[PDB]
RNA sequence: UCAAACGAGGAAAGGCUUACGGUGGAUACCUAGGCACCCAGAGACGAGGAAGGGCGUAUUAAUCGACGAAAUGCUUCGGG
RNA sequence: AGGGUGAAAAGAACCCCCAUCGGGGAGUGAAAUAGAACAUGAAACCGUAAGCUCUCAAGCAGUGGGAGGGGGACCAGACCCUGACCGCGUGCCUGUUGAAGAAUGAGCCGGCGACUCAUAGGCAGUGGCUUGGUUAAGGGAACCCACCGGAGCCGUAGCGA
RNA sequence: GGCCAGUGAGACGAUGGGGGAUAAGCUUCAUCGUCGAGAGGGAAACAGCCCGGAUCACCAGCUAAGGCCCCUAAAUGACC
RNA sequence: CGGUAGGGGAGCGUUCCGUGUUAGGGAGAAACGCGUGCGUGAGCCGCGUUGGACGAAGCGGAAGCGAGAAUGUCGGCUUG
């Protein structure tokens, strides 16, 4: 359970950039919702 | 542990021309 | 120069944490010298020593310094002073006329220490008066330009003869 | 600012002895605003600094009111040090040092050491 | 310096973590003020709102300090750095105590108008270099 | 002789060797006392 | 008589500058910068002596592959048979260099080794 | 056009180098504060209430110093 | 445990974002990249931009050779950066007969951190006197010191309880 | 002789033996070689086996031990 | 002319002191960072759109004098 050693700058920038790329994937969805929130007949967002 | 260094005493030579070579030709 | 060793500081003379069952070194004092909170090793005690040097080696050191002082035009020579109204202008004027700059760090000494040259000489920085009561080697081995009087050249030959 | 507060022997601040009184005509000797005459206005004995009129220009910005109105820009003098000034008589225009003449009465007055007049002002 | 093109806006050490501010700041890089205006209206992050406040107070800055428009204005770099981290000695069981660090960011966002010349043709002219300093202000692949 | 140009003769004052300042100096590491024993430990050591 | 210094940082900054392009904590981290200076210099030793050895090996196999292009069974050993019997003192395996920079001239070398 | 051979060219996090930044307070220059000697001097004080404190005193916050219902000070004699 | 903006707070009038904190202009200043977390600011650490390059690859991460590519260049053959691939290479210290060791130690970076001082004996090297050598305490223009101060010490004769 | 250190846990290999079970990379001795304190080459790797003793440089040549099909330098060499 | 424990010889660096109110230095000292330079090396010398007031060399002396190790220690910052 206890880690034997530490990680490099290598593997850490890989994992942190996979985390922040996983943050990248959930804003073109927000760009699509922000673009559909604009002028148009949409039956949502009262 | 031993840090020593070595600067080899070299000499640069420029070449003028080659002569005195006109014996026993061996062309193929 | 002084420093406080391990036995002097007001740090703890206690065991801070026990000997085992803790992953940390065996540190038995908070005034330990390994810890920068106090306590040093092998620092300067205030030492008032006695470096003795031989008499006839030191007399020969003075005689060698004054002996190498003359010959290379570093010695001109005066003989008398009579300074009524001691006012440091005839002192620096006679200093100029003897061939000595006031800034070039000369040194010169006189018999009996008459008061009107101690009074007119102690303000210029580059020279200080001496006397056979107070003739050292370090002040005279500046050796730029240095003069004698006849009682100091015949007292000086009177002592350091042959 | 504890490095610059006043030193206090027995709770009272150590005040310096100086050579400039109020109502005197000082000249700036060297630093900055060199070579211009002036009266002095307010005195600061602990810094050995003196504010003098209409020469030292410190354009300062003041939030004026509490309603946020008119916010005035006030051009206020600062403290030049007391060793950077001399005294001036208006008869001989020359910056001179000081001296304490003891005249025929008991009082002891200031004196320009090169000219022959007295800095000291009477009761008015 | 790019000859008077960009607008640099710094930020206080705001009371949040640097890494989540770096995913929300690595989203909005390269996109202009309208797209970041509509995305940061609707991004589901708590780190979204001071970033949107600094973009809004950065392009309003770019329209009041300079005199630009909020449509021809792309985000240039938008770098987020570390700040001061507080230390919180929080106790935990079996007589232990853990340092819980309260992290702060340091946001510096640079904005970029297009103040262009848009020259007619490409063809090089190796004459009058004191005009070649001014005609070329921001291009690519600089030879010699 | 000036204060400048004075210098002792060679051999008159050797340098005191410092111990534990590097193995190239000569007495680094264990400072010239082997590995262990009473000769390496600090204290009065052995009665002569 | 306190003696705080800076000489460990120049001592250490020189070794820091030598350890460039070491891929990670061998190029940044001081307590490995030292042993990569050390191991890099002994790598320079053994790879220098074995670059003498290794280029010897490379010229041997290169002129062997040049001589074996005749087809008839003439090995590299027979080229030295009739390279020292016909008295050619020490061409120093630089005929493995002009064997590719001057292949007609090495054909003149070998075709005069035959005669 | 088809069949066969090769896998270039731009391709991602990242790796190295370089440049510019942020946390950080080593190095350099100080000091506002200490340490140790030498030469003198003093080791005094206190029931005439001590060393040390508590509370309080200024026109008006807190803290320190000074002071004690005569309180951010008083009388006399000198210096200024 | 926490010192150092400037020379002088001259500590930012006014405009914009705005609930503040903060930020940008403008103004002060020689310096505002000296802005109150404020003097030089290094390493570990976190980043961003530019050049080369990694997704059939086994490696104490190097080193020797160097494909391809990039940069300025002037002794344009040189220099620096990247690294297709090949050979070779069992972290450092401690301490053992023997440690890459799966023996110990260290997360990392920067500082602090260890044969030192007093007085004696012995030996070596450099001196000063050999009309044997040398003073201690103490006196001294505050200290050091010139010059005294021959008390003592060492060598001059050994053998024996 | 003067001054002045360490070391006093050894290991394997050949020979001469004792203990053992002529078992142990076992234990104790006697002469020697290596390692310890010895790099390089051969031994696939591998302290003690063979050659061999590293001041340093060369993109020099000849060899010892050992090898000459390929990985990996040199003979798919010749004759019994 | 390999070398551990160890012994000897010769040197570099640091801060302070004598020369020293040294040469030099707001026409940029120390620092910090840099090298197509020189050394056997510890290191020197030179260059810096950073920094802002000190301080070399030579000839000498004295050390709280040199860091990668102590489950060292004190701050800073990582890993998970």
């Amino acid at each position: 359970a206890v880690p034997k050693k530490r990680t490099s700058i290598y593997k850490k920038r890989i994992r942190k950039n996979i985390w922040k790329k996983k943050g990248y994937w959930a804003a073109l969805k927000a760009f699509s919702l922000a673009k559909s929130l604009s002028t148009g007949n949409s039956k949502s967002f009262f | 542990r031993r840090n020593i260094g070595h600067r080899q005493p070299i000499t640069r030579i420029k070449i003028t021309g080659i002569t005195g070579y006109e014996d026993y030709p061996a062309s193929t | 120069a002084s420093t406080l060793t391990r036995a002097e500081v007001r740090g703890g003379g206690r065991k801070p944490y026990p000997q085992k069952k803790t992953g940390r070194a065996r540190r038995g004092s908070q005034g330990s010298p390994l810890r920068p909170g106090g306590g040093v090793i092998f620092g300067p005690k205030p030492r008032d020593w006695t470096i003795k040097m031989n008499k006839k080696e030191r007399r020969l050191a003075l005689s060698t310094a004054i002996a190498s002082a003359v010959g290379n035009s570093f010695v001109v020579e005066e003989f008398a002073e009579n300074f009524e109204k001691p006012k440091t202008k005839d002192f620096i004027a006679a200093m100029q006329r003897w061939g000595l700059d006031p800034a070039e760090k000369s040194l010169f000494f006189l018999m009996d220490l008459v008061e009107n040259v101690e009074k007119s000489g102690r303000n210029i920085r580059t020279l200080k008066l001496l006397t056979p009561r107070s003739l050292n080697l370090f002040d005279v081995l500046n050796a730029e330009k240095l003069v004698f009087t006849e009682g100091t050249i015949q007292y000086l030959n009177q002592r350091y003869g042959v | 600012r504890w490095e610059r507060k006043d030193c206090k022997p027995n709770s009272l601040p150590k005040l310096h002895k100086r050579h400039v009184k109020v109502g005197d005509t000082v000249k700036v000797i060297s630093g900055g605003e060199k070579g211009k005459i002036g009266e002095i206005s307010k005195i600061h004995k602990h810094n050995s600094t003196v504010i003098i009129k209409d020469l030292n220009f410190k354009t300062k910005h003041v939030k004026s009111k509490e309603e946020g109105e008119q916010g005035q820009i006030i051009k206020i003098e600062a403290a030049i040090h007391s060793s950077n000034v001399m005294l001036i008589l208006k008869e001989q225009e020359v910056a001179d040092r000081v001296g304490h003449k003891i005249l025929e009465d008991v009082r002891k007055v200031r004196y320009l050491i090169k000219t022959g007049e007295i800095v000291d002002t009477p009761d008015r | 310096p790019g000859k008077c093109d960009e607008i640099t806006t710094r930020g206080y050490s705001i009371s949040m973590s640097v890494d989540k501010a770096r995913r929300v700041i690595d989203q909005i890089r390269g996109r202009s003020y309208a797209e970041t205006l509509m995305i940061l209206e609707l991004m589901p992050y708590r780190a979204c709102y001071p970033i949107f406040k600094l973009i809004y107070s950065a392009a309003a800055n770019a329209s009041h300090n300079k005199q630009f428009n909020k449509a021809n204005l792309i985000i240039s770099k938008a770098e987020v750095n570390k700040g001061i981290t507080l230390k919180k000695v929080k106790p935990r069981a079996r007589g232990r105590s853990y340092m819980i660090k309260r992290p702060t960011c340091h946001i510096t966002i640079v904005l970029r108008d297009i103040t262009h010349f848009d020259s007619y043709d490409k063809f090089l002219e190796s004459l009058t270099p004191k005009k070649l300093i001014a005609l070329l202000g921001l291009m690519s692949t600089g030879r010699r | 002789f000036r204060l400048d140009n004075l210098g002792p003769q060679p051999g008159s004052r050797k340098k005191g060797k410092r111990k534990g300042r590097g193995h190239a100096a000569g007495q680094g590491g264990s400072c010239g006392f082997g590995m262990r024993g009473q000769k390496s430990r600090s204290g009065p050591g052995i009665m002569r | 008589r306190v003696k705080r210094g800076y000489i460990a940082r120049r001592r250490r900054k020189k070794i820091r500058f030598f350890a460039s392009s070491f891929r990670g904590a061998h190029s940044r981290l001081t307590r490995t910068i030292a042993q990569q200076k050390i191991r890099a210099l002994v790598s320079a030793h053994r790879d220098r002596d074995r670059q003498k050895r290794d280029f010897r090996r490379l010229w041997i196999t290169r002129i062997n592959a040049a001589i074996r292009e005749r087809g008839v069974y003439y090995n590299y050993s027979k080229f030295i048979h009739d390279l020292y019997k016909r008295q050619l003192l020490l061409n120093r395996k630089i005929l493995a260099q002009i064997a590719i920079l001057n292949p007609n001239c090495i054909y003149m070398i070998y075709n005069e080794i035959i005669k």
